[PDB]
Formats: structure tokens, C-alpha cells, sequence
């Protein structure tokens, strides 16, 4: 009996996601417990048939549903499906940002091992990436700076998320002819957020309009995954629901200015027997932690899942 | 608005009007010998490279120009029809830097881009060393559709976007127009194989 | 008279897909037949995916629709099929062959 998934079906018996209107028009994917492929082709009509089918037909570890909408969402035929707009993404990630500590190391044996499999105990290898709160302040500079953009050069009204794991999300919801530019007409756009053609403007006013007076204020480009942007047809993690490389809530973030990076993104209550995998001292969900190999130790069920899929060790009870 | 430089403002059951009432296009076409002439001889002046008259050096501007889009929908030749649209774009490009604001925006309107005046924006520049002033906005939406066959230049990222809406100076507001008359001019030639000419004229524009 | 390559994008290719596009299709859909330029862009991407055994991006597609647009680039002839790519005749010809 998996005890994770447990604690992930609770969460969405109760718990009521963010759904968009038009949700009979969008396709849903998911990624089950214990595989890779993803099933998607997933059409629903109400959160009510969501919810009975996480619940009772195929529980989520991560759980996604279609930027763009289409009038036959589970249809496997690009074409059949009927394209008729899609919102407009941004993503920013953590990879080219802080760059983390990384630690490789066999679950056995404890000891740091950089090939596929240690050779001692023939065992698939874990990794482990150390996710910083000074991360997430850098990250979260470059979703101010993106907002600032959007809101500021071309009137949008950009929603912030948080990514449940690394990053930030920013989504502008669209209806008109924001909704039908092309796979070119949104490069266009990722590169003015990114500064790529923007030369700089070395005597401009700070109060001058556009990036002559974003470039004078020492702002530069802003650091996203353009491909996020490009792609017409991409996959929208549901707000509101549980991330698979953490258990946090991908919670919409009001305001960037009250936003910590502690154990409140965590719906999990209660205590766990965490039993972990390395001795490390390790900083996790905003404050530092000292596990040691083989050791258990009682920790709250917000922290213990969330070592638990990063690949720290294992929750072995619930208390 | 002068009409003899710009003979795309009359429509071509506009300009018939003048004959009384009845004599198409193609009437005038089987009777008049030089009118036929003077639309080979831009066509012919594409195809060498060389520069395409100003229509104020015809008598019928209005007429030459409408024969020279029907002898094209003739050849049927889409690269000799490309190859018009920009040279017939280019020959106003000139016309077009010796013109007022005011008629600029009053172009812009008869070819639906949605183009409008606004509060100058004056900055300064370091490479230019002079006082760039933008007094013409477009919509990004619509700026990325005018643009869509343009250089690199015209990217959205070496513009001034504000609210919204990308601001144009003078000389892009005529890079526009050129490439809205190179488009609009591919656009009237596609619904021109309908009408069943008279097999005769056919044959004396081939 | 460009009859033959009609037939083609009609039915569909197998080895030689890239080479008919880059070298024929593109050039007619463009330069001959005056499609739209994301007309074109439809047309050729349901011509690749007949044998399906493949996959082509968006991105190639546009580049070349794109650079013919500009280099004014006419569609090969049978004839020199024959001279250049012999591989390709014979692929073309099996699908002529089959009407
Ligand atoms: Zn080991």
C-alpha cells in the first residue's frame, strides 16, 4: 500500500480546484502514480466529473489541462480536434536562475554515486536538488519585471502562480484576437520579454515609455522558458492541485509581495516517521534540516512528503 | 488627395461614370489601341529592373492603372504578379515621403490599417544623436499583422510598446503603407479570373 | 503544365519527402499555384504525414515556403528529376504508375 498516494487521494476528495470556464472545451492530462507515460485525450463537463475520476478511476501525480480550447478536446487526430485559440503562457524557470546544490547517491549504501546504478548493490541511483527560499527571491524578481511588462507594454492582465516546485507561472487569459496569434506571433513577443532585439538604450529617461525606460531603470531581459511561449498547444498545470516532485499546492499568488516559501503551500497536516536516505544539512521549505542515514525521525507531514518526492528518504507511518 | 498620383482612391465603376453610363472596361479596352501600350509598358519596365513612371505622366491615370491589373490577371504569371506589387509599391513610396501627415492617415484609412494620431513621445538616442519623436500608435495585435512580411527591423522587440499599442514615426508609417499597397495588389487579382472577357482582347494583350 | 505534382501531394510519398517539398512542392504551391502562405503551410504538413512514418516540424516548413517566396524559385521538371535525384523519379513514377 503506497502511503503517498494516500495522502494525495485525501487531498482531492476534498479539495476544489481552479477550473476555467470554458472547461467542456479544453483537453485534461494527467500523469499516474508509478509510470511515465501521460494519458491525456480526457474530456470533462463539470468538477464533479473530475473529481470522480482522480478519485476512483486514476489518481494524479501531476495533474494538467489544455491552454487551448477545442470543440473535440478528446479527439487523437490533430485536426479532429478544432483548434479555436489558445491563452497566452509564460514560464520561468529555475534552471538558468540560482543554479542549486545536487547531490547523486545510491539509496542503499548511502554513498554518492554518479553513474546510473551503484555498482555495489545494482540499484537505480536518486538525486537529490536542493530548492532554496534565496531561489525562489531571485525567481521572483523576474515574475515582477514580467508583469511589469505585460501590464505596462501591452495592457494585458496576467494571473501569477505559483509552479508548486521551482518556478512561477504567469497566465493571460484571452478571448479575442490575443487568443489566435500564431507559433511566430508569440516569439515575437518571448523575445521583447527577454530583451533579444531590444538594443539598448544608453541615455534614455527613466520615465520614458517601453524598455528605453525599463533599460535605464538597470532592468534587463527577463529570464523565461521561451518554449513555453512559441508552443500554441501546451498543458497548464490545474491550479489548486498537487505538484509530483513536491506535494505543494499550486496555489495563485495575489500578491508577489506576502508570498514565503514555507510549509503553508503544503495542505498535508499531521505527523510522519520520515526515514531518511543520507546524513545532509540541507535547507528545506525556508528553514535548514539535519537528517542522518537509517535514523527515523517524527516530522510534520508537510515536510515529510515533501522529502519524500525529492527523493530524501521515505515516510514510513502516519501519526 | 491627389487622385492623379493616387488612382487606387477611384474604384473602376467609379471612373466609367465619366463615359455616361454602360461602357465597361473592357469596351474602351477594344476600342482604344494605346491604352493596352501604355499597361505593357510597366509591365515590361519590371522585368528589365528598371523604375516605374509616376501616374501623373498619363493622361487616364485612373484607367492605366486598373488596365495594368487586368493584364496582369491575364499572364496569370504569380512571380510577374509579385514582382509588380513591389515596384507598383516602391513607385508610391516616393510619392509618399513628399506627403502631409494629414493625407498619410487619410491613405492608412482607405487601406483598413488601424492607424491613428496620438500625444507626441519624444526620447533621446545615443547612436542617432538626435530627439526621436513617435506620433503615430498601432495596436501590437495588428502591428505583427502588418509586419508580417517585413525585415527584421520591423520586430516587435526594437519598437516602443505602451499600453498596448506600438508607436510609429513618420517614415514607418510609410514603410506600412508600402507594404499594405504590395499586399492589397495581390489581393485584387486573385477574383479577376471571373469575368469572361471577350476572347479577342484576349489575344491582343498576349 | 504541372499536373504531376497535384497527384503527389494528393496521395503521398515515402523515402524522399523532404526532397519533393524542398525541391518541387514548395516551389509550386508558391511561385506557380499562388496559395496563402499559411495555406501552403497545411497543404504540405497533410502531404508528410501519409506514410506517417516520420515527423516534421512547423519550423522547416515555414523556412522554406519563406525562402522560395524571396529566391523566386520555379519547380523542378520531370525531366530533371531524372538528371538530379534518380531516387526521386522512381518514387514519383510508382505514384504516377497507380492511376
Ligand atoms: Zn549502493
Amino acid at each position: 500500500t503506497n502511503l503517498i498516494k494516500s495522502f494525495f487521494r485525501n487531498y482531492y476528495l476534498n479539495a476544489e480546484l481552479e477550473l476555467p470556464k470554458d472547461m467542456e472545451l479544453r483537453e485534461f492530462a494527467l500523469q499516474p502514480f508509478g509510470s511515465d507515460t501521460y494519458v491525456r485525450h480526457l474530456s470533462f463537463s463539470s468538477s464533479e466529473e473530475l473529481r470522480d475520476y482522480l478519485v476512483n478511476r486514476n489518481l494524479p501525480l501531476h495533474l494538467f489541462y489544455s491552454s487551448a480550447r477545442y470543440q473535440l478536446p478528446s479527439a487523437r487526430n490533430m485536426e479532429e480536434k478544432a483548434w479555436m485559440g489558445s491563452d497566452l503562457l509564460f514560464d520561468i524557470d529555475a534552471d538558468h536562475l540560482c543554479k542549486l546544490r545536487s547531490i547523486r547517491f545510491c539509496p542503499v549504501c548511502g554513498n554518492a554515486v554518479v553513474s546510473e546504478k551503484c555498482e555495489r548493490d545494482n540499484v537505480e541511483t536518486l538525486e537529490y536538488v536542493e530548492m532554496t527560499s534565496e531561489c525562489i527571491k531571485r525567481g521572483l524578481e523576474q515574475t515582477r519585471n514580467l508583469v511589469e511588462i505585460l501590464e505596462d507594454d501591452f495592457g494585458l492582465k496576467p494571473k501569477v502562480y505559483f509552479s508548486g516546485n521551482r518556478g512561477f507561472h504567469v497566465q493571460v487569459d484571452c478571448y479575442g484576437n490575443c487568443a489566435l496569434l500564431d507559433s511566430d506571433e508569440r516569439k515575437e513577443i518571448a523575445e521583447y520579454v527577454m530583451g533579444i532585439g531590444v538594443p539598448g538604450y544608453p541615455g534614455g529617461s527613466e520615465n520614458a515609455p517601453g524598455w528605453v525606460g525599463r533599460k535605464n531603470r538597470g532592468i534587463n531581459g527577463v529570464t523565461i522558458d521561451e518554449q513555453v511561449t512559441i508552443d500554441v498547444k501546451r498543458l497548464i498545470r490545474i491550479p489548486n492541485s498537487l505538484h509530483g516532485k513536491s506535494g505543494l499546492i499550486v496555489k495563485r499568488v495575489p500578491n508577489l509581495d506576502d508570498f514565503e516559501f514555507n510549509e503553508t503551500l503544503s495542505p498535508f497536516t499531521g505527523y510522519t516517521i520520515f526515514l531518511p536516505y543520507i546524513t545532509i544539512e540541507t535547507e528545506v521549505l525556508g528553514s535548514i534540516i539535519k537528517l542522518n542515514r537509517g535514523i527515523p525521525i517524527k516530522i510534520k507531514s508537510s515536510i515529510g512528503i515533501y522529502l519524500h518526492l525529492r527523493n530524501l528518504g521515505e515516510v514510513k507511518a502516519y501519526v | 488627395l491627389d487622385v492623379k498620383k493616387y488612382p487606387f482612391i477611384k474604384s473602376l465603376d467609379d471612373e466609367l461614370k465619366k463615359y455616361g453610363g454602360g461602357i465597361t472596361l473592357t469596351d474602351l479596352l477594344l476600342n482604344s489601341t494605346t491604352l493596352i501600350d501604355q499597361a505593357k509598358d510597366r509591365i515590361q519596365k519590371t522585368k528589365s529592373g528598371d523604375e516605374l513612371p509616376h501616374y501623373v505622366s498619363y493622361n487616364e491615370p485612373v484607367l492605366v492603372f486598373y488596365t495594368t491589373l487586368l493584364s496582369l490577371a491575364i499572364l496569370n504569371d504569380v512571380k510577374l504578379i509579385r514582382r509588380y506589387a513591389y515596384a507598383e509599391a516602391k513607385q508610391f513610396r516616393s510619392l509618399l515621403h513628399t506627403e502631409n501627415e494629414e493625407n498619410l492617415l487619410e491613405i492608412s484609412k482607405l487601406l483598413d490599417l488601424k492607424i491613428n494620431r496620438c500625444d507626441p513621445i519624444k526620447f533621446y538616442l545615443e547612436k542617432k544623436r538626435r530627439i526621436i519623436q513617435k506620433e503615430f500608435c498601432v495596436h501590437f495585435i495588428d502591428y505583427l499583422k502588418y509586419t508580417k512580411d517585413l525585415k527584421e527591423d520591423w520586430k516587435l522587440s526594437g519598437q516602443i510598446l505602451h499600453k498596448g499599442y506600438v508607436y510609429l514615426d513618420k517614415n514607418q508609417l510609410i514603410g506600412l503603407i508600402a507594404e499594405s499597397i504590395k499586399s492589397k495588389i495581390v489581393e485584387m487579382i486573385r477574383p479577376l479570373n471571373l469575368k469572361e472577357i471577350p476572347e479577342k482582347l484576349k489575344s491582343l494583350i498576349e
